C-alpha cells in the first residue's frame, strides 16, 4: 500500500458515486431545462446540493494523497481535480462576504436600467431594450446616451463592490498558492506532462501576446476599413487617423463588429448564401437537419448518434404549454446518455447550430471511455473550437451542393467570399484585440499593476493602444467600466474566447490539409474524408486526461498556439483589405478624443 | 418431465452478480432447441460443448448460474476474463464447459427513477476462484491502518448499487445473464436431451 496503491483505490470509490450522484443532477437539470416548473426547480435544487456536499467531502478526502508521492500522471490529474476547492480557503465571514458582493453585481446588472433623456418615462433594461438600440441604431446620439447611460448608472454602482472583490479574490488565490487572482486563473492552462509538454501559468501570458502582435496588421486593415466606411454614416464624429468612438461598434460594448455589416459590406448588390429557403422547399424538418449533421460526422468515420439521443433529445420548442429554455445545448448526461435540446427552426443558422452543438456530443462520446474526472476537453478552449470547425465545413458552398441545398451549377462569386470574409472578420477578428485587452487590464489589476486610483485612466490607454477605441465621454474613477460587460460583473475569465478562437483554425487547417484539400482554406469541407475524422478522433478521445500541449499537437502537430492557420483563412481578405486601405491612413493616433 | 428452464430465465427477478443465484437441474429432459434456436438473446456463447449436439447427451447434474450486469461486462463472463465482475463477483474457470446466455433486459429492469436493487462487490482482497461466491459484507481495509468496522479514509464498504434508468446507454443497461455449466460424474445421468 503505497500512496498511488491508495488514491488509486480512493479514485474507484469516487468513480462510481461521482458517477451516479452527477447522473441525477444531469437528469433533474434536464426535467427542468424542458419543463420549467417549481416541481422540477426543487429536484434540481435538491439534488444539484446533493452532488457539491458528495463533492466537497471527496475533496479534503483527496487531499490526504499527497501529490508529490503519485508517478503515474494519470492518477496524479485526477487527484489534481480533487484538490481543487477554490472559495472554501476562506473565512466563514470573508466567503460569505465574497458571495455576498458577487451576487449584489450580479443583479445590479441585471435590473440595470437607463432612460432616454429626449423622454425621462422612457426606460430600458440591457438584454431587451439598450441592446435594440445599441445593435442597429445609426443616430450618433442615440447610441451615445444609451453607452454613456448603461456605465453611468450601472458601472457607477459597480466600482465599490468590484474594488473589495478584488481584494478577496486575490486573497483566496494567495490562500490557494497562487499569485493573484489571474495567476489563478491561468491555471486553467497548466499542464504537468511528460518531457517537452509541460506549461506553465506564465508561459500563457506570453503566448498570448506573441500571437497578438502576429494578428495586430491583419486588424489594423479591417479597423481602418471599417472606419473609412463609417464616415460616410457619421461624417462629423469619425476622424481618419484616430480611435473609433466605443458607441458606434455594433453592440453594447464593441466586443464583437458583427453588427457593422450592414455598413461595412464590400459588395452590397450580392446577397449571402442563405439556403432557407432551400429548405423549406424541399419540406424539411428539425428531424431532417439533424440526420444531415448525424450524416456529416458518420462520412469522416465518426459514431452514430445513440438510439437514445434520438428518443430523449428536444429538438423542437415543445408548444403544448411547456415551458423550456431554447439556447442550445449539448448535454453528457453520464451513463451513455447523450442529448441534445435546441428549439429548431429550419433555418440555415439553426441548421448550422446543429452541425456545431452535435460536434459537442461527438467529443463527449470520445473521452466517455476516460476516467470521470478527465471526462472534458483538453482545456476550456478546446470543446468550442472543435464545434466552431464543424460549422466551416457544413456553410462551405462544396457541402451544400453535396447534400442538394444548392445546384450543382453554383456559380462561386468571388465578391460573394469577400462579403463572407469581411462577415467573418467582423466577428472573429474584430473580438480578439477586445478579448485580449479586456483580460490583460484584468491581469494587471489582480497583480496590483494598476493601482485603483489609475483603474479607468489605464483602462482606456489600452483600449487606445491596444484595440484603436476612444471613450466619446471622459471617465474619471468613479465609474468602473469593465464591470458593465456581463462576463467582468459575474466573475468569469475572458481569455477562453482568444485561445479558443486561435485553437479553431490551427484544428481546421490540420484536418483540410490532411483531407488533401486543395484551394484557400476559407472553402474546406472535409466531408467524405475518413482520414481527417480519425486525426480529430486522436484528439478527441483524450478528454483532459493529457496535458493539452500533448492532446493539440495530436492533431495538429505542434505543441503550443499559432494564429498562422487563422490569418490564411482571411488571406484573401487580408490582401483585399490592403489594397482598399492603399489611399488612406492604416493605424490610429491615440491622441485624438471625441470630446477633445 | 420437462426441464424448468422457464423458471430461470422467464423469472420476474434476477439476483445481484455479488450473490449469483443458483439452480440445480437434475431428472428430467431439456429440449436446447428453444434456446438456441430463438431470437431473444443478443449473447449465446457455447466452450465446452457444441450446442447443436446438446440434445443427443446426457449429464449428471446442469446448473444455471443467473444474475444482472451492465452490457459492458457481459464481456467478463468468459473463461481467462478480468475486471471488477470477473475478479470479485463471478468467475468462470478456463476449462469452462456449458454456455452463456444473455438478453438486455433495460424493459424488466430499468426505471423511472432508477433502480437501485441490483449490487455488486468493487473492493476485495483476492480474486475469485472460478465458481465461487462471496456474500460478505466486511469493511475493505485498504491500508495498513485497521478499520474495526467503521468506514473512512482507507476503509470502505464493498458493495455498491448498479442504477438502471431507461434512458442510459447501450453499454450501461442491464444485462441478465444465465451461465449454463454441465458436469458428468460417475452417477447416474438424468437431464438429457429429448429422445427420439
Ligand atoms: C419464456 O416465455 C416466452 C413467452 O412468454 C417463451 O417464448 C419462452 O420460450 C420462455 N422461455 C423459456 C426458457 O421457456
Ligand atoms: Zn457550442
Amino acid at each position: 500500500s503505497t500512496t498511488e496503491d491508495l488514491a488509486k483505490t480512493f479514485l474507484e470509490k469516487f468513480n462510481s458515486e461521482a458517477e451516479e450522484l452527477s447522473h441525477q443532477s444531469s437528469l433533474a437539470s434536464w426535467s427542468y431545462n424542458t419543463n420549467i416548473t417549481d416541481e422540477n426547480v426543487q429536484k434540481m435544487n435538491e439534488a444539484g446540493a446533493r452532488w457539491s456536499a458528495f463533492y466537497e467531502e471527496q475533496c479534503k478526502l483527496a487531499k490526504t494523497y499527497p501529490l508529490e508521492e503519485i508517478q503515474n500522471l494519470t492518477v496524479k490529474r485526477q487527484l489534481q481535480a480533487l484538490q481543487q476547492s477554490g472559495s472554501s480557503v476562506l473565512s466563514a465571514d470573508k466567503s460569505k462576504r465574497l458571495n455576498e458582493i458577487l451576487n449584489t453585481m450580479s443583479t445590479i446588472y441585471s435590473t440595470g436600467k437607463v432612460c432616454n433623456p429626449s423622454n425621462p418615462q422612457e426606460c430600458l433594461l440591457l438584454e431587451p431594450g439598450l441592446d435594440a438600440i445599441m445593435e442597429n441604431s445609426k443616430d450618433y446620439n442615440q447610441r451615445l446616451w444609451a453607452w454613456e447611460g448603461w456605465r453611468s448608472e450601472v458601472g457607477k454602482q459597480l466600482r465599490p463592490l468590484y474594488e473589495e472583490y478584488v481584494v478577496l479574490k486575490n486573497e483566496m488565490a494567495r490562500a490557494n498558492n497562487y499569485e493573484d487572482y489571474g495567476d489563478y486563473w491561468r491555471g486553467d492552462y497548466e499542464a504537468e506532462g511528460p518531457s517537452g509538454y509541460d506549461y506553465s501559468r506564465d508561459q500563457l501570458i506570453e503566448d498570448v501576446e506573441r500571437t497578438f502582435a502576429e494578428i495586430k496588421p491583419l486588424y489594423e486593415h479591417l479597423h481602418a476599413y471599417v472606419r473609412a466606411k463609417l464616415m460616410d454614416t457619421y461624417p462629423s464624429h469619425i476622424n481618419p487617423t484616430g480611435c473609433l468612438p466605443a458607441h458606434l461598434l455594433g453592440d453594447m460594448w464593441g466586443r464583437f463588429w458583427t453588427n457593422l455589416y450592414s455598413l461595412t459590406v464590400p459588395f452590397g448588390q450580392k446577397p449571402n448564401i442563405d439556403v432557407t429557403d432551400a429548405m423549406v422547399d424541399q419540406s424539411w424538418d428539425a428531424k431532417r437537419i439533424f440526420e444531415e449533421a448525424e450524416k456529416f460526422f458518420v462520412s469522416v468515420g465518426l459514431p452514430n448518434m445513440t438510439q437514445g439521443f434520438w428518443e430523449n433529445s428536444m429538438l423542437t420548442e415543445p408548444g403544448d404549454g411547456r415551458k423550456v429554455v431554447c439556447h442550445p445545448t449539448a448535454w453528457d448526461l453520464g451513463k451513455g446518455d447523450f442529448r441534445i435540446k435546441m428549439c429548431t427552426k429550419v433555418t440555415m443558422d439553426d441548421f448550422l447550430t446543429a452541425h456545431h452543438e452535435m460536434g459537442h456530443i461527438q467529443y463527449d462520446m470520445a473521452y466517455a471511455v476516460q476516467p470521470y474526472l478527465l471526462r472534458n476537453g483538453a482545456n476550456e478552449g478546446f470543446h468550442e473550437a472543435v464545434g466552431e470547425i464543424m460549422s466551416l465545413s457544413a456553410a462551405t458552398p462544396n457541402h451544400l451542393k453535396a447534400i442538394g441545398l444548392l445546384p450543382p451549377d453554383f456559380y462561386e462569386d468571388s465578391e460573394t467570399e469577400i462579403n463572407f470574409l469581411l462577415k467573418q472578420a467582423l466577428t472573429i477578428v474584430g473580438t480578439l484585440p477586445f478579448t485580449y485587452m479586456l483580460e490583460k487590464w484584468r491581469w494587471m489589476v489582480f497583480k496590483g499593476e494598476i493601482p485603483k486610483e489609475e483603474w479607468m485612466k489605464k483602462w482606456w490607454e489600452m483600449k487606445r493602444e491596444i484595440v484603436g477605441v476612444v471613450e466619446p465621454v471622459p471617465h474619471d474613477e468613479t465609474y468602473c467600466d469593465p464591470a458593465a460587460l456581463f462576463h467582468v460583473a459575474n466573475d468569469y475569465s475572458f481569455i477562453r474566447y482568444y485561445t479558443r478562437t486561435i485553437y479553431q483554425f490551427q484544428f481546421q487547417e490540420a484536418l483540410c490539409q490532411t483531407a488533401k484539400h486543395e484551394g484557400p482554406l476559407h472553402k474546406c469541407d472535409i466531408s467524405n474524408s475518413t482520414e481527417a475524422g480519425q486525426k480529430l478522433l486522436q484528439m478527441l478521445s483524450l478528454g483532459k486526461s493529457e496535458p493539452w500541449t500533448l492532446a493539440l499537437e495530436r492533431i495538429v502537430g505542434v505543441k503550443n498556439m499559432d494564429v498562422r492557420p487563422l490569418l490564411n483563412y482571411f488571406e484573401p481578405l487580408f490582401t483585399w483589405l490592403k489594397d482598399q486601405n492603399k489611399n488612406s491612413f492604416v493605424g490610429w493616433s491615440t491622441n485624438w478624443s471625441p470630446y477633445a | 418431465n420437462l426441464c424448468p428452464f422457464g423458471e430461470v430465465f422467464n423469472a420476474t427477478t434476477f439476483a445481484s452478480v455479488y450473490a449469483w443465484n443458483r439452480k440445480r437441474i437434475s431428472n428430467c429432459v431439456a429440449d436446447y432447441s428453444v434456446l438456441y434456436n430463438s431470437t431473444s438473446f443478443s449473447t449465446f456463447k457455447c466452450y465446452g460443448v457444441s450446442p447443436t449436439k446438446l440434445n443427443d447427451l446426457c449429464f449428471t447434474n446442469v446448473y444455471a448460474d443467473s444474475f444482472v450486469i451492465t452490457g459492458d461486462e457481459v464481456r467478463q463472463i468468459a473463461p481467462g476474463q478480468t475486471g471488477k465482475i470477473a475478479d470479485y463477483n463471478y468467475k468462470l474457470p478456463d476449462d469452462f464447459t456449458g454456455c452463456v446466455i444473455a438478453w438486455n433486459s433495460k424493459h424488466i429492469d430499468a426505471k423511472e427513477g432508477g433502480n437501485f436493487n441490483y449490487l455488486y462487490r468493487l473492493f476485495r482482497k483476492a480474486n475469485l476462484k472460478p465458481f465461487e461466491r462471496d456474500i460478505s459484507t466486511e469493511i475493505y481495509q485498504a491500508g495498513s491502518k485497521p478499520c474495526n468496522g467503521q468506514t473512512g479514509l482507507n476503509c470502505y464498504y464493498p458493495l455498491y448499487r448498479y442504477g438502471f434508468y431507461p434512458t442510459d446507454g447501450v453499454g450501461h443497461q442491464p444485462y441478465r445473464v444465465v451461465v449454463l455449466s454441465f458436469e458428468l460424474l460417475n452417477a447416474p445421468a438424468t437431464v438429457c436431451g429429448p429422445k427420439k
